[PDB]
């Protein structure tokens, strides 16, 4: 995921995913 | 005839594409100027503006990095003239037929330091948008303006090398 906070770049990894019905991925 | 409209293509896109440079710095100056007069107006005393300005900031580096990219394709183009003339004239031709004197060794030499001062100078300019409007002390905001209008990668010289093909292409009177 990207995102530009202010100017600054950032970069970021997505690990854990938890949603609404209740299953949780790797 | 062949290498000759290529040579006389080549001056005139370093030519226009300095131009362009300058232009764009100067907008980035008076954009820059804006971001740090508001950052200052809201210390001594909002995001809409302020992100408003960071993406025009950012407009501006995209279009020098699309000039970036155009001064590589000029470098590859001329370094294989190099290459395929040297070879196939091979050697037992110490007399290379160019415009008045030069070979074409000069003309990489020329376009490879240009090159490098451009490409250094756009690793700073985005070290300073990106350090810009997160910093609070005044001296480095002062610092940071005059690295964005002083360009203390670029040499002066090379304009001077630059006016040597124009010297050597004839798009001058001599």
């Amino acid at each position: 995921l990207y995102c530009t906070f202010y100017g600054r770049p950032y970069k970021l990894q997505v690990l854990r995913v938890k949603g609404a019905d209740g299953m949780i991925l790797g | 005839s062949v290498s000759a409209r290529k040579i006389k293509d080549n001056a005139a896109d370093w030519h226009n594409l300095i131009l362009k440079w300058e232009t764009l710095n100067d907008a980035g100056f008076t954009t820059a100027n804006n971001i740090a007069n508001l950052k200052i107006s809201l210390l001594n005393k909002y995001n809409e503006e302020l992100e408003k300005l960071c993406e025009e900031l950012q407009a501006t580096l995209d279009g020098l990095t699309k000039i970036q990219v155009k001064m590589e394709k000029l470098s590859s183009t001329t370094k294989g003239i190099c290459e395929l003339e040297n070879y196939h004239y091979g050697e037992e031709s110490k007399r290379p037929p160019l415009f008045h004197t030069w070979p074409t060794t000069h003309f990489y030499e020329v376009s490879h330091k240009l090159l490098e001062m451009y490409r250094k100078e756009l690793l700073l300019k985005r070290t300073v948008a990106k350090e810009l409007a997160h910093t609070g002390d005044p001296d480095l905001t002062l610092s940071y303006l005059s690295m964005w209008l002083h360009q203390p990668y670029v040499e002066s010289d090379s304009r001077l090398h630059l006016e040597s093909m124009l010297l050597e292409t004839g798009h001058r009177a001599l």
